[PDB]
């Protein structure tokens, strides 16, 4: 076929790996960053839930 | 982390009640039935306050109106009362059940001289609508601040910008 299909279709190639290298790179800056300051979606290790603990009034006054 | 402050000895001086167990607990239910008063919001300190320091104020009127209702019956049957809480001692449970006479003898004198009436079988175990001045503290456990949460994952799901990305893998 003519040179312009290769041409064309390189460029669209070339397109495609930069956007995937660009964002790899970001991914280990962005898990890295998470696992820092934690305030990221993920990373969240597993805490007690604030839901299960009575509040009811106890059998001793001070609590 | 700073200071303990507690209330001075000035003010814990009440007029102690200087009876013992058994008088404490023959006379006890008509006691419970005439002295709710101070008692219930005194309680009810205890539970909201969260802290004996900021219900010092309470707690010298129960045991002063503890007096009141003690020495009301030295004016009248407390003959009958001393008979009575001098039988309950001998039992080593500080039992009613084998000093039924003398609780009739207590019970028929304060029936009509006072008028106190017995308390039926589960009326003292019942919680009680008390009237109070204070306001409810604003945090009972001086609690601190809160953390913000992390924001909210939100948004609609879009497809994998040129798919897994892992390596040369594709789609």
């Amino acid at each position: 076929d003519g040179p312009e299909k290769n041409y064309e279709k390189t460029m669209a190639i070339l397109q495609i790996e930069a956007e995937k290298a660009e964002l790899r790179l970001k991914e280990l800056e962005v898990r890295r960053l998470m696992r820092a300051r934690g305030d990221g979606p993920w990373y969240q290790y597993p805490t007690i839930d604030k839901a299960l603990i009575d509040h009811s009034p106890k059998t001793t006054p001070d609590n | 982390p700073g200071i303990v402050e507690l209330p001075t000895l000035e003010d814990l001086k009440v007029q102690e009640v200087k009876v013992s167990s058994s008088v404490l607990k023959a006379a006890a239910h008509h006691y419970g039935a005439q002295c709710d008063k101070p008692n219930k919001e005194f309680m009810l300190c205890r539970w909201e306050e969260k802290d004996p320091r900021r219900c010092l104020e309470e707690g010298k009127l129960v045991n002063q109106c503890a007096l009141d209702f003690f020495r009301q019956i030295k004016r009248h049957c407390a003959e009958p009362f001393t008979e009575y809480w001098t039988c309950i001692d001998y039992s080593g449970l500080q039992l009613f059940r084998h000093c039924r006479k003398q609780q009739a003898k207590f019970d028929e004198c304060v029936l009509d001289k006072l008028g106190w009436v017995r308390p039926d079988l589960g009326e003292l175990s019942k919680v009680t609508k008390v009237k109070t001045d204070r306001p409810l503290p604003e945090n009972p456990y001086h609690s601190r601040a809160r953390p913000e949460p992390n924001p909210e994952a939100e948004g609609d799901l879009k497809p994998a910008k040129h798919g897994s990305r892992l390596f040369f893998w594709t789609m």
